[PDB]
């Protein structure tokens, strides 16, 4: 909401990935989450799934 | 002109994301343009991620 999309990122938390994951896969702003778990692989080397 | 590009892309990279993004559509474009190109360009932003 407060649209800091980059502390997000940076954020070190084991439930980073899933809880965007059911955000993209739940809500009716997909492109949001979609976008921000593409971000959030490639900052983490994580190059498929991005 | 490939490497200008890629250059100036990274000077952006280096705002991430949405720099690495339009990297990747100059890369792309370009690759249209001319496959060597668009293998290099595929490769280029693989390399950056």
């Amino acid at each position: 909401q407060a649209d800091l999309t980059d502390k997000l990122l940076e954020l070190n938390s084991p439930f980073l990935e899933p809880h965007l994951v059911r955000m993209a896969k739940l809500d009716q702003n997909k492109v949001r989450y979609m976008d921000l778990l593409w971000r959030y692989y490639e900052k983490n080397r994580n190059f498929s799934n991005a | 002109t490939m490497n200008i590009l890629f250059t100036q892309y990274k000077r952006l990279k280096g705002v991430q994301e949405d720099k690495d993004s339009v990297l990747r559509s100059q890369a792309r474009a370009l690759i249209t343009f001319a496959g060597d190109t668009n293998a290099r360009l595929v490769q280029m932003e693989v390399l950056m991620n």
